[PDB]
């Protein structure tokens, strides 16, 4: 049987997450169910229609009280800010896509695994001591004796791979990032109370400078570079897709095409279907729903002094990192025992 | 901090929401 | 003999309201205290610094870690969620704005009551029974008796000058109306859950259809209007400064020009400093920080058939309103007994 | 096999582009496009498109004057005066024009000139040029008519439940209001503009502008001719948009016997250029509608009983380019 | 006191009004401005302005071909061609050259053939054009200079931290990254353009776009010669950048000594130019900025002791626009 | 007066564009 997933907070990523999961042709998992404190009339509503994914190429529509139906695959969704409360041994769930960004923690996800799940994969950096896997980066040292794993955030998901190539082709001796963001639902809309001064402030008016762990992280999956990279992040007035900007010191000295070529072997053979090499002169908009977890705009290498290479690559935040969520599952689901 | 003590038990609040990307 | 003032809530009303007041000379108010679930970091940032207003030209600072200093006034920082628990009676407190949104009942509203406030004026309409004024329609009105009033919405005080005016002069038989909103905070910046589907929806990508009670409110401060009008919103990726365009059917047979003049003459006397009337060719962002609750513009009004009237009215919902919430509060003031 | 050249290759002639690639069995075939700019952008622009997302089709150029879209090549030409356009060299039949400049029959016939036989303009007309509104007055369509128009895309919207109001419960008088997408001729930031609201920053503001929908709706039915008048106000939307319609009619009535009648419509005579939407949609979900008009039903209301307010949602760009290329199919199968 | 007129009544132009007019004392007296509009728009629009909003002074017409600013009539002319301007006409001593347009010896020069004695170009020029930094190298100005540019915006911004971390650092290498608002260069929609990115609807996309900014900082600092390359990423706000620079240096150090070195420099040598901010605002708390820098403090780092990244804010519409004030009051008090 | 007549010449330009 296939292993059956439900997904504990459903939206962007939960919803995205879905999908994602919708269009794969090969797959180990079956969802069954969604948790989210909104009740079916959103589920429903909000699945089949996205102001960033457009509407959802499928037949959504209520099934009882109690669920959805999503091209007649029946979908149960529950509400509650509880996972302990939650209806997991009931119904069978072997894995929670975590989400919701507040049970980051083994004592929070865990709640999920007293309720009758058996794994927890969290959308979002972990708290503490978690295992953190990037497709593609480290995500082959998964062992099915992690019961709580995290994928990380979408920045580093983004940033690993191209640092991967960079640290193995070129050596990095130290280096500092800027991710230019899309805004997310942690900004308000309005300026309005938040314990951050910052994200307090108007998303859509603003550029927004923001705390960023995901410099540092890139450590979790890449030990070599662990102290090397610190960064921040600008969130700016686009509801999605966001690019970071590398700049590094390599061992060896290098130029443009240099760098470029590098990320295009890799793209070809290691990194086959998570980095990319875009050769025309496109915008943001232009990488919504790409499934690259990287995407090099290689007219905006650079090279300076010999040693000192920036680089500029594209994500889909939402849509892109996703996919990776799905392909961890997948990952998670062929380790099962 | 008022807030800050707030946002413990309330991480999922309008005022509390901290997306690391 | 200044009346005491508290704020409860301090978000885009609450700041926007002391920046009015501040702007007075010889207020019969004092503000002497801030409620908001935020504390004094907050407080302090949001009020000095505004995405929609602009750097607020006074000498903010916290004083001490339970106040703000405001060129030097010194106003008490509270931070408790529940009303009851507030420190009114030991502060003095004389009227409460109820800036909050979530307390406009009698229930929630009477809480200030309870604890020690003499008077509330909740900043939005009124659930149930609640006194509700429109300062040059009705608040001539209000009676010193009523613990609890409301001030209306800032659509229902843009609409109901005017109608005013239609009405004496035209004679309203039936109308219906449609107000172009900026974006507020009770929408989602990106999609998500919300009890009203449409309001769920990216705010700032979006036009959005939602519904207003402004059209059987102004039935409230002016009664011959009742049951004539009905209404929606469509609220639009703007941050402040909305529109009302008014369609009503009138007994007397008029022109534009008729009808432009009548509010011309209006705002020459009994709406002086209400109302205005806008000739130039301007666009939303020149009615920021208007006085005037409603400022026709004067090039779209149009008559049809004689006695279909279309008048388009452009107010700054934010601003506007609160400076109106200053004025109840001065007539508050003026009729203590 | 009717031969078309699309001139201005911007929003509409680009979208127009798209909207004739999705159609089966086309009595069309493009095989010319004219811009200001060369086959450099023509590749580009039509491959990306911020609001429309990337072309699933082969775009590529053939050449250095033409393109290929999935094997079919498509010549680029560069000139700003269209009397000097290669039309009889390429033996165009028809051409789409959307430029925006060339509305009145001394510049849209230099299409004629040049070579063309027709020309279906992709705005409102100058002067007496014939309009037609496909669904409403298009069955009128007379091939002796070299030069004709298309209306814009808010008389598109509002024609066809207007031709229904009018029919079914008769108008006495109306007003309308669209809430409209930012469009090409606003600035982007305050500029120069000889209309002083559309020099103001397009996705800043709400802008008021001049509209003549109300009376264009005149020229595909009569009847209404006097009846209506309309505004537009802009809002910091990139596409789709709104009509407000306010209307005193004839037979008193209530909500759902008027949302009834479109319903009823959209089933027959209306039928793919009227939809009823009973759902709680925002603008952005009726992105690609190939509809001209989609009624929200639960916006309809009846004040006074003969007093009725009725909303529909168009795409701006892509329903106004379908209802294009469906009257250019109608114009080659009424070939002479 | 010397006689101006403004080429181009743009955003810079505007802007530059207004800076002026904000001025107590100045040596400069605005007696034409020149623009392809017209009387009609140049009175509307700078009274009216979506990104400053309303100017506080009284703005009138005053004759078919002039205004009133406060009492002071100031004439509206317009004609493309900067030849046949009036200037030997009116008495203008200087040429604010605003249009983006006439940047090289042979175009800016036409203002002095109409009878001008200087221009200041709003831009970097073509040409080995004598270009000035106000607080960089605007000391090293001479009134043998008959054309001379006021560099980017950007690199306004760039150049006097640029200045400070060379001098008290020393800069081996580096790269920078402008976060730019969009400006009336890119379409509001996609649209045609020869810069493909800049075709690409503004105000719903980050647009990378070429930059020479950091190359010509070694225009107004040659020890930085060859040291700098840069990208710029466009975004969808109105006003106000960020530049992101990040520098190899010689002397080794940390975040909070690069921070109190330009708190040093914005006391002494820089003031009024340099400042740095300690407390953590955002890009709309920056309009209206008089410095051409300001320091974000808390994002500076320090990597690996020698790779320092900094961050710098600047209204690049109004605080351009007072050093083009700034630059016409030193070409004005080294009159000859 | 002065931008209008530009704009006869010129009716495709920034300052020109007027659609509806
Ligand atoms: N949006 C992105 O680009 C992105 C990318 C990578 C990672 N993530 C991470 O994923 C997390 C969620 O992000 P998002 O953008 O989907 O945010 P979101 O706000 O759209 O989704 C959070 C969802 O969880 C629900 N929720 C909150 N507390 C809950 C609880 N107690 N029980 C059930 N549901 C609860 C909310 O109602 C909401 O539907 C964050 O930690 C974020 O960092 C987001
Ligand atoms: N924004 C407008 O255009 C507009 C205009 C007129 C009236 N109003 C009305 O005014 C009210 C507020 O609107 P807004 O735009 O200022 O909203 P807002 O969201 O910016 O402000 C609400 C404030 O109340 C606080 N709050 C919430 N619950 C609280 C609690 N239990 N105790 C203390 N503080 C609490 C929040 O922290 C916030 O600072 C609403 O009723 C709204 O309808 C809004
Ligand atoms: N955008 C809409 O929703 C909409 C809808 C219906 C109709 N229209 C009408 O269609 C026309 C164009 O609108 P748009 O949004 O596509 O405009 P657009 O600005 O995007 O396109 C106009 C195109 O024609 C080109 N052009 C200008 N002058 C030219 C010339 N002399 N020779 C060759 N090409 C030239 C421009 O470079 C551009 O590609 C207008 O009349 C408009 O009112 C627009
Ligand atoms: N806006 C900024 O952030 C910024 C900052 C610094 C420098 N600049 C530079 O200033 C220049 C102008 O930029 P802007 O943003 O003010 O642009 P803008 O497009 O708003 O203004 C240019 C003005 O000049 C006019 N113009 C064009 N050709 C003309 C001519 N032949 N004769 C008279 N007027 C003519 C246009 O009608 C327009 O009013 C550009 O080169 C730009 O690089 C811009």
């Amino acid at each position: 049987a296939k292993l059956k997933v439900a997904i504990n907070g459903f939206g962007r990523i939960g919803r995205n997450f879905l999908r994602c999961w919708h269009g794969r042709k090969d797959s180990p998992l079956d969802i069954i169910a969604i948790n989210d404190t909104g009740g079916v009339k959103q589920a429903s509503h909000l699945l089949k229609y996205d102001s960033t994914l457009g509407i959802f190429d499928a037949d959504v529509k209520p099934s009882g009280e109690t669920a959805i139906s999503v091209d007649g695959k029946i979908i149960q969704v529950v509400s509650n800010r509880n996972p302990s409360l939650l209806p997991w041994k009931e119904l069978g769930i072997d894995i929670v896509i975590e989400g919701t960004g507040v049970f980051v923690d083994r004592e929070g996800a865990g709640k999920h695994i007293e309720a009758g799940a058996k794994k927890v994969i969290i959308t979002a950096p972990g708290k503490g001591d978690i295992p953190t896997y990037v497709v593609g980066v480290n995500a082959d040292a998964y062992s099915h004796d992690e019961p709580i794993i995290s994928n990380a955030s979408c920045t580093t998901n983004c940033l690993a791979p191209f640092v991967k190539v960079l640290d193995q082709k070129f050596g990095i001796i130290k280096g500092t990032m800027t991710t230019t963001h899309s805004y997310t639902g942690d900004q308000r809309l309005l300026d309005a109370s938040h314990r951050d001064l910052r994200r307090a402030r108007a998303a859509a008016l603003n550029i927004v400078p923001t705390s960023t762990g995901a410099a540092k992280a890139v450590a979790l999956v890449l030990p070599n570079l662990k102290g090397k990279l610190n960064g921040i992040a600008l969130r700016v007035p686009t509801p999605n897709v966001s690019v970071v900007d590398l700049v590094v010191q390599v061992s060896k000295k290098t130029f443009a095409e240099e760098v470029n070529a590098a990320f295009r072997d890799s793209a070809e053979k290691e990194l086959k279907g998570i980095l990319d090499v875009c050769d025309e002169p496109l915008v943001s908009v232009d990488f919504r729903c790409s499934d690259f977890s990287t995407t090099i705009d290689s007219s905006l290498t650079m090279v300076m002094g010999d040693d000192m290479v920036k680089v500029i690559a594209w994500y889909d935040n939402e849509w892109g990192y996703s996919q990776r969520v799905v392909d961890l599952a997948d990952i998670v689901a062929n380790n099962w025992k | 901090d008022p807030l800050e003590e707030y946002c413990k038990d309330n991480p999922e609040t309008n005022e509390c929401r901290t997306y690391d990307n």
